[PDB]
DNA sequence: ATCGGATGTATATATCTGACACGTGCCTGGAGACTAGGGAGTAATCCCCTTGGCGGTTAAAACGCGGGGGACAGCGCGTACGTGCGTTTAAGCGGTGCTAGAGCTGTCTACGACCAATTGAGCGGCCTCGGCACCGGGATTCTCGAT
DNA sequence: ATCGAGAATCCCGGTGCCGAGGCCGCTCAATTGGTCGTAGACAGCTCTAGCACCGCTTAAACGCACGTACGCGCTGTCCCCCGCGTTTTAACCGCCAAGGGGATTACTCCCTAGTCTCCAGGCACGTGTCAGATATATACATCCGAT
């Protein structure tokens, strides 16, 4: 069963070095991953559809971010996939 | 350009044969061979034991013609080979309408479809681009699959002829992608891997030319190995180039000519529509109907059953 | 001179707006408001009118469902007249907060 | 083109009628103000989206499928236009 | 020869597996084509908004004296944000109980 | 001669069109064959439940023609469209005429 | 441009329940918009059950199970009925 | 012969039950009266324990929402008694008829 | 399983969800209504949960399937698998 | 205002223990290289749809000005709901067994595939006569001042 | 509880006006053709998790007694909102003009699906092990009934 336990605990490490978490709020990082995978997905889906493009490009994901996450949020959201995306195409 | 019997009289050998035994018209372009064009009214043109020939009939008569001469009696006797003419029409259709009412009353308006006997090869790849098809469509495949591939021939006007492809062709690098340029679809796949099949691992030419000798059991058993070659193909192949009579081709065509004209359904089988199970039942229906040359009698209906 | 009841002529302007269906908000101002809310998100920024309309109705919709809950808020304190306190009731309990 | 002080254009009858379309009887003095700045809320949170969605088409006008669009993600769904 | 393996999320200085997410999203059928960046993109996004719960949960929890992060703390974490309570007002945290608050008049005589 | 599906299914919306848009609207990359047609069944089903209730409410306000006023009408005043239709507006639909007991004078 | 639209279809229904009402352009839209919606509901949801169900195509019953979910009522046993025998009919061509 | 005023230990076991995080109802008539639910949609139906406990997970969040907006509309109509005025109110205006 | 299984929520189960939403008095009236209400709602989720479970073609409701039908209606639950 | 009795938490400590955290084995999903083609970015265009202006009329907003009626504070009462307690019961807890269905595997009947002819409905263009808003008028019913 | 003046409302017919619908033109959009390869329906098979059942124990329900503080009824007070009349005003409708951008169309290019060939990152699996449960013992925070 596919799942992001060693990638929420690597970065809880990141977060507080010295601290534990349980399976069950293990579970719960789990479930809230996979929903919020699923609506910005279903969000840009729904972009895509609406600007008759069939290609799910980083645009549309920063435009379903913005729309989702509420106002400060989505200022650091955004600010991190730019970031992200230029490390990527600089190296 | 292309001759006609009225332009070139001294290039033109005639063949005793009454229409009632032959009906070009609705041999040619029936399905059968795709290889033939009426370029002129009445005139059929196409490449008949590799050179180009051009056919037109009379009422008792086959008219036959760089050629610069008339046909020679061994070259005419290459076209009644083609035409398999030692097969007396009159008496397939006698037979078939003497149990079968129904053939009876259609042989009446349609006759003279005969059934040519053909390559192998050039059987095999014409029918592996026949499936899920129109004639139209498969008629064109077949011709840009034999101007890419096939040995030039001769000119005639702004028509080119050329030969079959050979199997070492077929089998060639970078077919496949050719041939869906062509528009050959997803067959273009099969085309190739067919050539190499048979080429690598069924032992070549000699293993496809055998299967004339073998039984139609056994033929037939041995294409559906090929790729784009299941049951309907097979019997194709079987009965027009391996001279297996009783072979019956099941598709849309005789499945549709079963049920209005028979009022036949399944028993043996379980689906109540075209199945694999279905389909060889109804061949059987059509074998024990008919008899031994059950094939040639479906290729009279089948032949009818397009002109409507 | 002849006065009508205090009550009576507010009942009658309820069955005369819940009888037909126009707009009751005068346009230009609303799209001046509109307009206005736009431009700080995004300056020099056109409107199409289709979008204004839709705009407006849809507001309507809204506060028409808001003023309804809050009527229900106030009867259900045993008065008749809406108080701030009963809005901001309404939009708790609906969740907008 | 600056507009400033148009949410006084929301008049009071037009707050009465609404109440009165909603079957309020009799109406406050404060509601007017209450009603004003829930408007003004609303719009915002309309807008936001809309101009996002006009944004992304890089279109420079909001046309009223970006207004359908985005009452229909925050859960109105209205009919009607488009 | 190839020139060794490394992972897309080593190269965007992600945690959060981008190659995963590139697949999930292509076999979720979203759209008939995914663009190069989108999976970086969100794969960014959601290590981002699991940093900031991690954060506050963790916050949470020192508060309450535990060193082992538990469904009540992140309730805590959830809605003690105003923000994150506006992003997730929709859902049910399981074994997460209800924040602390009581009525200003229920409380007794001063 | 062609025999079109939606006559061959006695329906009347295009049953081709809508397997045009399941297909094309990324739903599943295989569509099966009976899907439209039960999509299209259902829609015939809606369409003429509202259209029967909305002819009802415009012939007893004596009217021959369909308004937004009687669609909004006939929505609200049946119960299960009004449950499937719950969270929704109608653009010039106006409300259903709703007076609270204890604003009635006495 | 070419608009689609199910304005036609809304009219024949229409000639088949009440003969003799005609309806107005606004209304129109109105009813295509609301078939646009149901439409997109319910493939939506019989979409979301082919994932849920690992399944990679749509057949009759996933339309037919997201018609239950999503119809209230007797609506939903009068459409599903509806749709039986439709693909009863369509099947036996 | 020592009694505590009504509404102390009445105001508390608030702190209590916010401070705890566990049920609060007994899972066995919460079983019993699921499947009781479930034969009438189908009959002979097997219920997994998880099932079950996400159901009851479900339901007492429900309930703890519905009786915080009772609250509300209780504590707006001057009284620290509810009544079931209350959650009808609260229903209606939440949208659940 | 069979009938009367409503009364299994007795009076204190009520009072002590109540005294989790923070109230302090209730009315007599209150257990009867609450029990409907539970009634409303567990019948309205089991339904589309017996829904997706037929549709699965099964006879055992899994979490799973308790947890999508709640996503369906808007209560979206975490902790059940995703 | 205040004071200790008495509950009810807060705080500190010893002592298990089973979830938590870690290393290990292993394979399958991820990665690197390479290729073909179509989704998409970009330039030119036109037309049309938006913005702005200008002016005349008037429905509607602003505003003053009673006055009654509804919000609201205060007081009484009696009853319905809390707190506490002895008694009952049934809910967990723990076994033990039964087994029917959940889940994983191994075979063969319904869709995708290529796309070009083939109509044939479906939308755009364009009348056209009728449904209905509006007016003009008169009669009906509700409403509040009077007894 | 009626009478009745008076105002809002309902009914009937004429008028004209624009739009719903019918008809024609034209055009792309489902439909199908000489099927075969291939995923899902179905049978097979294991094994496990759900069902039932019983006995023990004790924590929760509950039936009951009792007191008291809360909801509700009732009252007078007063302030403020509504109806109404008069006075601005700027909304609205009609008309006109100018141009910005948003569909369009053609063109190219390069980003990504697909595929072949690997390989180590991460998923079962097993095992130490200590944060926390848990029992025990003390510290003090706060209601509260007098005082």
């Amino acid at each position: 069963k596919e799942s992001y336990s060693v990638y929420v605990y690597k970065v809880l490490k990141q977060v507080h070095p010295d601290t534990g978490i349980s399976s069950k709020a293990m579970g719960i990082m789990n479930s809230f991953v996979n929903d919020i995978f699923e609506r910005i997905a279903g969000e840009a889906s729904r972009l895509a559809h609406y600007n008759k493009r069939s290609t799910i490009t980083s645009r549309e994901i920063q435009t379903a971010v913005r729309l989702l996450l509420p106002g400060e949020l989505a200022k650091h959201a955004v600010s991190e996939g730019t970031k992200a995306v230029t490390k990527y195409t600089s190296s | 350009g292309h001759r006609t019997l009225a332009s070139t009289p001294a290039l033109w050998a005639s063949i005793p044969c009454p229409r009632s035994e032959l009906r070009l018209d609705l041999v040619l372009p029936s399905g059968q061979s795709f290889r033939w064009r009426e370029q002129s009214p009445a005139h059929w043109s196409g490449v008949l034991a590799d050179q180009v020939w051009t056919l037109t009939q009379t009422e008792e008569q086959l008219h036959c013609t760089s050629q610069a001469s008339r046909p020679t009696p061994d070259e005419l006797e290459a076209v009644r080979k083609y035409f398999q003419l030692d097969v007396t029409l009159a008496q397939l259709y006698h037979h078939w309408g003497s149990v079968d009412s129904h053939f009876q009353e259609v042989a009446q308006k349609f006759q003279g479809v005969r059934l040519l006997r053909q390559d192998p090869i050039e059987c095999l790849f014409s029918f592996i681009c026949s499936s899920n098809n129109n004639i139209a469509r498969i008629t064109g495949m077949v011709e840009r699959l034999c101007q890419a591939f096939g040995p030039r021939l001769i000119q005639l006007d702004d028509v080119t002829y050329h030969g079959f492809p050979s199997l070492q062709a077929l089998a060639g690098p970078e077919v496949e992608a050719h041939l869906r340029k062509l528009g050959l679809g997803y067959r273009a796949r099969y085309v190739s891997a067919s050539a190499r099949a048979i080429l690598e691992e069924q032992g070549g030419l000699a293993w496809l030319q055998q299967l004339r000798e073998s039984s139609y059991e056994e033929a037939h058993k041995a294409l559906c190995i090929l790729p784009g070659v299941g049951t309907q193909v097979a019997d194709c192949i079987c009965l027009m180039a391996l001279d297996k009579p009783q072979a019956v081709p099941v598709d849309v065509h005789m499945w549709h000519i079963a049920q209005r004209d028979y009022s036949w359904h399944p028993t043996t089988s379980q689906a109540k529509g075209p199945s694999p199970q279905t389909n060889k039942e109804l061949g059987n229906f059509f074998r024990s109907l008919w008899g031994p040359y059950a094939g040639w009698a479906q290729a009279v209906l089948f032949s009818a059953d397009l002109r409507q | 001179p002849h006065r009508y009841r205090p009550g009576t002529v507010a009942l009658r302007e309820i069955r005369r707006y819940q009888k037909s269906t126009e707009l009751l908000i005068r346009k230009l101002p609303f799209q001046r408001l509109v307009r206005e809310i736009a431009q700080d998100f995004k300056t020099d920024l056109r409107f199409q009118s289709s979008a204004v309309m839709a705009l407006q109705e849809a507001s309507e919709a809204y506060l028409v469902g808001l003023f309804e809950d809050t009527n229900l808020a106030a009867i259900h304190a045993k008065r008749v007249t809406i108080m701030p306190k009963d809005i901001q009731l309404a939009r708790r309990i609906r969740g907008e907060r | 083109k600056v507009l400033r002080d148009n949410i006084q254009g929301i008049t009071k009858p037009a707050i009465r009628r609404l109440a009165r379309r909603g079957g309020v009887k009799r109406i406050s003095g404060l509601i007017y103000e209450e009603t004003r700045g829930v408007l003004k809320v609303f719009l915002e949170n309309v807008i936001r989206d809309a101009v996002t969605y006009t944004e992304h088409a890089k279109r420079k006008t909001v046309t009223a499928m970006d207004v359908v669009y985005a009452l229909k993600r925050q859960g109105r769904t209205l009919y009607g236009f488009g | 020869a190839r020139a060794k393996a490394k992972t897309r999320s080593s190269r965007a200085g992600l945690q959060f597996p981008v190659g995963r997410v590139h697949r999930l999203l292509r076999k979720g059928n979203y759209a008939e084509r995914v663009g190069a960046g989108a999976p970086v993109y969100l794969a960014a996004v959601l290590e981002y908004l699991t940093a900031e719960i991690l954060e506050l949960a963790g916050n949470a929890a020192r508060d309450n004296k535990k060193t082992r992060i538990i469904p009540r703390h992140l309730q805590l974490a959830i809605r003690n944000d105003e923000e994150l309570n506006k992003l997730l007002g929709k859902v049910t945290i399981a074994q997460g109980g209800v924040l602390p608050n009581i009525q200003a008049v229920l409380l007794p005589k001063k």
